[PDB]
C-alpha cells in the first residue's frame, strides 16, 4: 500500500510536469514557426519590390540606348 | 489505566468531535479550564480512558485535532470548550483537500501525515496500557474522508494489535456539499473494511430525517444534526467512561459483535431523540431504542436481520423491569435476530443519566439491513462512474480508473456478504 502510495504522487508529479513541458514546447514552435512565416511574407514583398526597381533602372536603360541612336 | 487516543479529521470530523468533548466533559464535571468540579467520584474513576492529567489536577482530552485546513479548528480553539486541548495537538495545513479523497490520501495529506503521527506517538507512549483509536470523520469530504483512511492505515502499520474504532458520517444527497461525495465515500469504505475493527455508521440521511420528520425541524442546520451525534457518541461511550460490573473495553465490544471481520459497521440507536420534561419509562425506552425512527443509519432493521445487539441504558430504572422488556423484543420479534448465534443481545445498565435526561437508552446493532446503506452509496457511485464524470478531478492527482472499479467491487461484494447472512 504505501509502494501504491508512493506511485500515485509520483504520477501526479510526471503529469504536472508533463502539462508545464508540453506547453513550453507546443509554444516555442508556434512563435519560431510564426517569426519565419511572417518574415517570408515581408522577404516575399521585398523581393518583388526589389525586383521592380530592376525593372526601373532597366527601362531607364532602354532609354538611354535609343537616345543616342 | 486502558487508555483511548481519540483522533478528528476534517471540518465534520473536528465539529463532530469537539462536541463529543463538550458533552462527556459535562458529565465528567470537566470546565473548559481542564479543572474537575463535579460531585461524584464515579466521575473520576475511569477518567484516564479520554483524558490525560497534567499538573494541578488538570484534566487535558488525549485528542489529536487534524485538519488541511486552519478554518474549522480556528473555529474549535475559539469553541466554548476550546482551551481544554493541548496546543501541541493541533496539526493542521493550510491548503485543503477541496473535498477530494485523493488529495487528502494520496498528495496533500500525505505531506502532513508523518507530523500527526508523532502526536499520536506522543501520546501513546505516555499510555499505561493504551486500547485503541477512535477516529471522528465524515466519510464524503476529502480530510477526513481520504487523510482519516490514510492515518488510519498509517496507524494500523506502527499499532497492529490496538483497536482501531470510527465514528464515520455517511453523506446523503439530502445534506449534500459535493456531486463527488459517492466517489469519496465508496473509496473510503474500502478501507474501513480492511482496517478498522467497529465502525459506527452515522448517516447524515438518518440524522436529518430525524431532525425533520421527528424534532419537527424545517431546515436542520449541521448543529441540529450533530446534537444528535453528540448524544449517540456520549451513548455508545458510556460503558468505557463510566465504571460498571462488565470493565468494558474496545476490544471485548469487537469480540462479541463482529462474527465476521469485514461485518464490522453498527448501527447506532438513541432514545429519547431530544432537541422535555415527561420522564420515559423502561417500556418506552426499549420501544423506541429498536424503532427505525431511532437509527442513526437510516436502514430498516425489519428488511435485515440482527447479528449482535448491544444496549446501554442510562438512568436510575429497574434493572428487572429492563432484562424483562429487552427479553420481549427478542421473544416478540425474534424473526429479526439470527437464530445461529444465541444470546446475541447484551444489556448494560448504567446510574449516570446524560445532561437533562432523566431515562435514555443507546442501541448498538450488527444488522445486514446495512448493506441497503451501501447499496445506496454504490447506487450513486455507479450512475456518475459509467459516464466516468467527475474522475479528472481525482486522475489530476494521481489515481487511476482501476483503482475506482476496485473500490467499486469492493463495496459490492460487502453488500453480497451481509446478503449470505440474511436468509
Ligand atoms: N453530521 C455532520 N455532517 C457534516 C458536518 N460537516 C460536514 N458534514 C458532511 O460531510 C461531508 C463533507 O465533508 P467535510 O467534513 O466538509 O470534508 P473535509 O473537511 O475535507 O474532511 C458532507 O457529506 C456533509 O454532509 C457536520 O458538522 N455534521
Ligand atoms: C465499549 O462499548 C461497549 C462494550 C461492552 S463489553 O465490553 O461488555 O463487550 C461486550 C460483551 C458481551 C457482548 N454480547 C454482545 C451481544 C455484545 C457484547 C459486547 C458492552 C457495551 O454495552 C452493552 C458497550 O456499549 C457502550
Ligand atoms: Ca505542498
Ligand atoms: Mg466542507
Amino acid at each position: 500500500k504505501r509502494e501504491h502510495e508512493r506511485e500515485v504522487i509520483q504520477k501526479a508529479i510526471e503529469e504536472n510536469n508533463n502539462f508545464i513541458k508540453m506547453a513550453k514546447e507546443k509554444l516555442a514552435q508556434k512563435m519560431e514557426s510564426n517569426k519565419e512565416n511572417r518574415e517570408a511574407h515581408l522577404a516575399a514583398m521585398l523581393e518583388r519590390l526589389q525586383e521592380k526597381d530592376k525593372h526601373a533602372e532597366e527601362v531607364r536603360k532602354n532609354k538611354e540606348l535609343k537616345e543616342e541612336a | 489505566m486502558r487508555e483511548i487516543v481519540h483522533i478528528q479529521a476534517g471540518q465534520c470530523g473536528n465539529q463532530i468531535g469537539a462536541k463529543f468533548w463538550e458533552v462527556i466533559s459535562d458529565e465528567h464535571g470537566i470546565d473548559p479550564t481542564g479543572s474537575y468540579h463535579g460531585d461524584s467520584d464515579l466521575q473520576l474513576e475511569r477518567i484516564n480512558v479520554y483524558y490525560n492529567e497534567a499538573t494541578g489536577n488538570k484534566y487535558v482530552p488525549r485528542a489529536i485535532l487534524v485538519d488541511l485546513e486552519p478554518g474549522t479548528m480556528d473555529s474549535v480553539r475559539s469553541g466554548p470548550f476550546g482551551q481544554i486541548f493541548r496546543p501541541d495537538n493541533f496539526v493542521f495545513g493550510q491548503s485543503g483537500a477541496g473535498n477530494n479523497w485523493a488529495k487528502g490520501h494520496y498528495t496533500e495529506g500525505a505531506e502532513l501525515v508523518d507530523s500527526v503521527l508523532d502526536v499520536v506517538r506522543k501520546e501513546s507512549e505516555s499510555c499505561d496500557c493504551l486500547q485503541g483509536f477512535q477516529l471522528t470523520h465524515s466519510l464524503g469530504g476529502g480530510t477526513g474522508s481520504g487523510m482519516g483512511t490514510l492515518l488510519i492505515s498509517k496507524i494500523r502499520e506502527e499499532y497492529p494489535d490496538r483497536i482501531m474504532n470510527t465514528f464515520s458520517v455517511m453523506p446523503s444527497p439530502k445534506v449534500s456539499d459535493t456531486v463527488v461525495e459517492p466517489y469519496n465515500a465508496t473509496l473510503s469504505v474500502h478501507q474501513l473494511v480492511e482496517n478498522t475493527d467497529e465502525t459506527y455508521c452515522i448517516d447524515n440521511e438518518a440524522l436529518y430525517d430525524i431532525c425533520f420528520r421527528t424534532l419537527k425541524l424545517t431546515t436542520p442546520t449541521y448543529g441540529d444534526l450533530n446534537h444528535l451525534v453528540s448524544a449517540t457518541m456520549s451513548g455508545v461511550t458510556t460503558c468505557l467512561r463510566f465504571p460498571g460490573q462488565l470493565n468494558a473495553d474496545l476490544r471485548k465490544l469487537a469480540v462479541n459483535m463482529v462474527p465476521f471481520p469485514r461485518l464490522h459497521f453498527f448501527m447506532p440507536g438513541f432514545a429519547p431523540l431530544t432537541s422535555q420534561y415527561r420522564a420515559l419509562t423502561v417500556p418506552e425506552l426499549t420501544q423506541q431504542m429498536f424503532d427505525s425512527k431511532n437509527m442513526m443509519a437510516a436502514c430498516d432493521p425489519r428488511h435485515g436481520r440482527y447479528l449482535t445487539v448491544a444496549a446501554i441504558f442510562r438512568g436510575r430504572m429497574s434493572m428487572k423491569e429492563v432484562d424483562e422488556q429487552m427479553l420481549n423484543v427478542q421473544n416478540k420479534n425474534s424473526s429479526y435476530f439470527v437464530e445461529w448465534i444465541p444470546n446475541n443481545v447484551k444489556t448494560a445498565v448504567c446510574d449516570i443519566p446524560p445532561r437533562g435526561l432523566k431515562m435514555s437508552a443507546t442501541f448498538i446493532g450488527n444488522s445486514t439491513a446495512i448493506q441497503e446503506l451501501f447499496k445506496r452509496i454504490s447506487e450513486q457511485f455507479t450512475a456518475m462512474f459509467r459516464r466516468k464524470a467527475f474522475l479528472h478531478w481525482y486522475t489530476g492527482e494521481g489515481m487511476d480508473e482501476m483503482e475506482f472499479t476496485e473500490a467499486e467491487s469492493n463495496m459490492n461484494d460487502l453488500v453480497s456478504e451481509y446478503q449470505q447472512y440474511q436468509d
